[PDB]
């Protein structure tokens, strides 16, 4: 979304620069293919989640050491609570993590309780438009 | 060689030595065409030499289309007579030939790819720009247009002997690449 | 436009007339003859008489007529 | 109050390697190049004679650059940074703290 | 704006299988193992139809349906439906020099196997009441 | 203050002679005659531009050609006007054109 | 056909000059009188300075002076050069061929020099 | 050697009208600005036809040599840019046609031709003459044709070049003619319009090459093709 | 069918075609351009140089040379230093 906004801003500047002089413009050269192809690459490569103060360490090199390591790295979560902060409450195992997240799986050290990975039976809901439920409820009383 | 090139046009610039009114010439000359929105000069043709020339307000004549140097000289003299017949004190000063074009046929096809392979420092051949090879040697100031059909065009010369010597210095080179 | 365009065509004409050596002053109508301004307005006439030809430092009032000022200029 | 700025030697701010032909310099060297550029611009503009507001904004800019050469972590002014992030390592960032 | 008025409107988004373009410019399907060994980026080119409507203040609204234009590449997550390894048998996976027991779900960028860890935040659009004890 | 091309025709000559006859009787001022010529030129230009929807062809040989301030002054000898309804033979024509 | 176009031209003329006649105070009647008259009239030289050594390098200059022959009044859109000929593209124009008034909207022609 | 002044964190740097009073002056000479804009144009031009970055870096090398040669100031930097792109595509043995560069550039074919002529005259380098076999792989692959069609078309093109049926014909025309040869002999078939779309040569030029290459057809084909 | 090899862009060939018949601005005589500039001055007091070039339809350097004699630059801090068509 942010990068498509950037692309639209860029093609707007190009179209203005060749419309103030008073002629038509070719659409093929107008769209900079550099933007989308490079920024997603940059963000997945570096792990910095923005156009370079944003979130860091979102993307990691996959842990090909054993098959269990690969699975546990792919099914991992991550809390944004500042890992160096000398807190106590958010790191504790909470009652609602029953079958949601493994109670045993936790890294050692400064990230104890901030990093955790899914249990065997935990499907994260991917999303749905609420329009059918809304019109369904509108049909009823 | 047995073949000499034949000229088609000779560009000669001469100075009348006096300022002229282009609008007055356009209103009074017999074969006048002057459009300020297209170009800064007035064009003039005549048919018996079959030659074209153009005039700037600076007083300078550029003539092209002649078949010989004497032909260009007579054409420039006739154009000077025409422009002085309109009431302007035109003279005939510092006459000089600046370019000549000749054309010839060698009557055999040429492998141009080999010619640019052995003369890459002098030749440039790109089919997508122009189908004929451009050749640019050093001690002549001349560019040659060698084509697959055998037609060879000489352009850039100052004198006629330049045309001959630039022909017979490339003819033995061109002989080795006969199809 | 109107009332503000003819004054330039008066002043450049009288300047060029002075450049020809015509030091003698000229009346309003005499200047209006060759400046193709015969249809000029009466309010423009009185505006030229009372403000436009006295405020400039190049116009001299000689015996009721109007002329150049070569004395103020350097010659 | 400082009126002459002591440039450190090449030992304090040396040039690093990369693949080789880069010869990247220290952040102090880059900021001191900026300092010399702004100081030369001010010194020529003193008798070239721009407006008073031009001299005021330029001496304020040189104030900011000398300050961020000395102290960078201070509140208020924006941090002086290289191209593409990486806020440059001033003298506070070289003396104080764990890796100082 | 300039008077003539140009309006660009975007439309249906096409995505193709991941391709690689070599020095001569030959588009070919790119293996995931080919992406790992050559340090390539597994990505697919993305296409959009754009309608360009013209206005010249003389009722000549004749838009051009400018067809599928190339705007970038999205890095493809392996073994998703929009990947080359989607719905492949074990024999075809072994013929492609890719492990049939490989779980997938990870991108290839510069040949490095990059994975996104699920971040987590407080839920949007829902009201909380907290008691700040200070 | 217009194109002023149709004045040197038979129609323009007839109108100019008629205006001369009115001027010699002191019926109208010459300024009115010039205004009438101007309006006639505009009217004939508009009528030719609008109401004419036919095509003609011609062939010939050129001897002298001329251009001065967007005005052509061609001459043509041995001219054959060819049209789908009639063919006309004429020894010499002079062509004038402006824009 | 051509006389009907002439009557249309006369109608446009008498329609277009009413505002001028009311503007300058000229009475209407003169217009009608004008139309009546308008309907009645038709129906080794080493010293190169002298150039007098050559003569008879010109044709007759009276062709433009006479204007007795057919004069074609027209307008041009594009005229193009082809090393031999002039390509013609003409919009609406008029002729006077042997007294008869001809008319056209488009014309394609060529000429040789 | 420079530094960028970023956005202020604290509000103490803001003036009464905002504007933060401290921003990057970004002078960096004129010539460096021109080189930076040119490199941006080269990257966004070469990404459109998906060139590898080695050709981009070679293009930048040629552009820097030309810009420091100081002979082509009278022409638009974009013309020198696309000319250097053509030179770098030529020098890697993977040449593109002029029309392919013109498609991804704002510049006419005349200007790029003249600029290429002035680059070869000025920088004093020699480039290899194009052969038909360089374009064959790109044309077949972009037309989505299999390997046997590729080999047959390349053999047809090289045989037509060496046997001399086509004096002075452009290699692009006979290359697309070999494409049409290999296309109109198998299950898959390609129309003249598609060939002109992928090659840039006009359909008349394809018919000219067709009608001139059509005699002696089995000799141009390879040993086996499965007719 | 993306980035199809084309000898000249459609916008480019239309613009280059349109620069043939509109023509370059011919250098005119001084009296006509003076009449044009004072007639334009009658409409409005101030003008921008690019607007004067468009209305008068004359070469920039020539129009600048003519108006240097009679017009004069006055500084305006609101947008830029512009010209005055008034002789005084």
């Amino acid at each position: 979304r942010g990068m498509f906004k950037n692309l639209l801003k860029e093609v707007r500047i190009y179209a203005q620069k060749f419309i103030d002089r008073g002629k038509d413009f070719n659409l093929e050269l107008a769209i900079k293919t550099r933007i989308i192809s490079d920024g997603l690459k940059y963000s997945l490569a570096t792990g910095n989640w923005g156009d370079q103060q944003a979130r860091a360490g979102v993307s990691q090199v996959l842990n090909r050491l054993t098959f269990a390591s690969t699975l546990s790295h792919l099914r991992r979560l991550n809390s944004p609570i500042g890992r160096d902060g000398k807190l106590a409450k958010p790191r504790q195992l909470h009652n609602t993590l029953w079958g949601m997240v493994c109670p045993a799986e936790t890294p050692e050290g400064h990230a104890v309780g901030l990093v955790k990975n899914l249990a065997l039976m935990a499907y994260i809901s991917v999303g749905s438009q609420p329009s059918p439920i809304l019109e369904f409820l509108e049909e009823w009383s | 060689s047995g073949i000499v090139p034949q000229l088609q046009n000779i560009v000669s610039t001469v100075n009348l030595g006096c300022k002229l009114d282009l609008k007055t010439i356009a209103l009074r000359a017999r074969n006048a065409e002057y459009n300020p929105k297209r170009f800064a000069a007035v064009i003039m043709r005549i048919r018996e030499p079959r030659t074209t020339a153009l005039i700037f307000s600076s007083g300078k004549m550029v003539c092209t289309g002649a078949k010989s140097e004497e032909q260009s000289r007579l054409a420039a003299r006739k154009y000077a007579r025409v422009v002085q017949k309109l009431g302007f004190p035109a003279k005939f000063l510092d006459f000089k030939i600046q370019n000549m074009v000749g054309s010839c046929d060698v009557k055999f096809p040429i492998r141009l790819e080999g010619l640019v392979l052995t003369h890459q420092q002098f030749s440039s051949y790109e089919p997508e720009l122009f189908p004929g090879l451009i050749y640019r040697m050093i001690k002549p100031r001349i560019v040659l247009l060698i084509f697959v059909s055998g037609k060879v065009v000489l352009t850039g010369a100052k004198v006629r002997a330049e045309i001959y010597e630039a022909f017979e210095n490339i003819y033995p080179i061109l002989k080795g690449f006969r199809k | 436009g109107y009332k503000f365009g003819v004054l330039a065509k008066i002043v450049n004409y009288m300047k060029t007339r002075h450049q020809r050596g015509d030091t003698h002053p000229l009346t309003l109508d005499e200047i209006l003859d060759e400046t193709q301004h015969l249809d000029i307005g009466l309010k423009q006439k009185q505006w030229l008489m009372t403000e436009a030809l006295v405020n400039n430092p190049k116009i001299e009032v000689i015996d009721g007529k109007y002329a150049f000022k070569p004395k103020y200029n350097v010659r | 109050i400082v009126t002459v700025l002591p440039v450190p030697p090449l030992s304090v701010r040396p040039a690093v390697v990369m693949q080789g032909s880069a010869r990247n310099q220290d952040d102090l060297t880059h900021k001191l190049a900026d300092i010399v550029k702004i100081n030369n611009q001010l010194r020529r503009n003193e008798q070239n004679g721009a407006a008073a507001h031009v001299i005021a904004e330029d001496v304020k800019l040189l104030q900011f650059h000398v300050a961020t050469m000395v102290d960078n972590e201070l509140p208020g002014l924006p941090r002086a940074m290289q191209k593409s992030g990486r806020p440059l390592k001033s003298l506070k960032q070289r003396l104080k703290g764990k890796e100082g | 704006q300039a008077p003539p008025r140009y309006l660009l409107k975007f439309e249906q988004i096409y995505l193709s299988k991941p391709t690689h373009w070599e020095r001569d410019g030959a588009p070919s399907p790119m293996m995931p193992n080919e992406a790992r060994l050559r340090n390539l980026t597994y990505s697919a080119p993305l296409y959009v139809d754009i309608t360009k409507t013209v206005i010249k203040e003389g009722e000549e609204q004749l838009q051009t349906q400018h067809q599928k234009t190339f705007i970038g590449k999205i890095p493809i997550m392996l073994r998703s439906t929009y990947c080359l390894l989607n719905g492949l048998t074990d024999r075809d996976l072994c013929e492609l020099n890719e492990c049939p027991l490989d779980p997938g779900g990870y991108f290839i960028i510069n040949g490095s196997e990059k994975v996104l860890i699920a971040q987590e935040k407080m839920a949007t659009n829902t009201v909380y009441v907290f008691a700040k004890k200070d | 203050m217009a194109y002023q091309l149709y004045r040197n025709t038979t129609l323009g000559n007839s109108l100019q002679e008629s205006l001369d006859e009115l001027i010699q009787s002191q019926q109208i001022t010459p300024q009115l005659a010039l205004q009438v010529l101007l309006q006639f030129d505009k009217a004939i230009n508009a009528a030719l531009a609008q109401r004419v929807r036919n095509r003609v062809n011609f062939r010939g040989s050129l001897n002298t050609y001329r251009f001065c301030d967007n005005v052509w002054t061609f001459v043509l000898n041995d001219v054959e006007f060819r049209e789908v309804t009639e063919l006309i033979k004429v020894d010499k024509v002079k062509i004038v054109a402006c824009d | 056909t051509v006389p009907k176009l002439y009557r249309s031209v006369i109608e446009d003329v008498i329609n277009d000059v009413r505002d001028i006649f009311l503007d300058d105070g000229v009475d209407e009647q003169v217009l009608m009188e004008l139309k009546t008259l308008w309907e009645n009239k038709l129906m080794g030289q080493v010293e190169e300075e002298p150039l007098n050594s050559e003569d008879d390098v010109s044709d007759e200059e009276g062709q433009e002076l006479f204007d007795t022959e057919n004069v074609v009044v027209c307008q041009y859109d594009k005229i193009h050069r082809s090393k031999n000929k002039w390509k013609f593209h003409l919009k609406d124009g008029i002729m006077n061929l042997n007294g008869r008034d001809y008319i056209f909207s488009k014309a394609i022609g060529d000429a040789e020099w | 050697l420079s530094t960028m002044i970023g956005k202020g964190t604290g509000a103490a740097s803001f003036d009464e009208f905002g504007n933060s009073k401290y921003q990057n002056r970004r002078t960096m000479s004129s010539s460096d600005r021109a080189m930076m804009n040119a490199f941006k144009e080269i990257t966004t031009m070469a990404d459109r036809i998906n060139l590898p970055r080695n050709i981009v870096d070679r293009t930048n090398n040629l552009f820097k040599q030309v810009y420091e040669q100081k002979s082509l100031k009278g022409r638009a930097n974009d013309a020198i840019a696309s000319a250097c792109l053509y030179i770098a595509c030529r020098q890697e043995g993977v040449p593109r046609t002029f029309k392919e560069i013109c498609a991804v550039s704002r510049i006419s074919k005349k200007e790029i031709g003249r600029c290429f002529k002035l680059i070869l005259k000025a920088l004093e380098t020699s480039v290899d003459l194009i052969t038909t076999g360089d374009f064959m792989s790109r044309f077949c692959s972009n037309l989505c044709l299999p390997k046997q069609v590729q080999m047959a078309a390349t053999h047809i093109a090289r045989k037509a070049v060496e046997l001399d049926l086509v004096p002075g014909r452009s290699p692009i025309s006979v290359a697309a003619a070999a494409i049409y040869m290999a296309s109109q002999a198998s299950a898959e078939k390609r129309t003249q319009k598609e060939i002109g779309d992928i090659a840039g040569v006009a359909d008349v030029t394809i018919r000219q090459s067709y009608r001139l290459i059509y005699p002696r057809a089995p000799d141009l084909f390879p040993t086996d093709f499965k007719f | 069918t993306n980035y199809k090899p084309v000898a000249n862009h459609q916008y480019n060939i239309e613009y280059e075609r349109k620069k043939k018949e509109d023509g370059k601005r011919a250098r005119a005589d001084k009296q006509h351009v003076l009449d044009m500039l004072f007639s334009a001055f009658e409409k409005h007091q101030y003008y921008n140089l690019k607007d004067l070039v468009d209305i008068t339809k004359q070469p920039v350097v020539y129009l600048k040379e003519i108006l240097k004699e009679i017009g004069v630059q006055n500084v305006k801090g609101i947008h830029k230093n512009t010209w005055e068509l008034k002789p005084e």
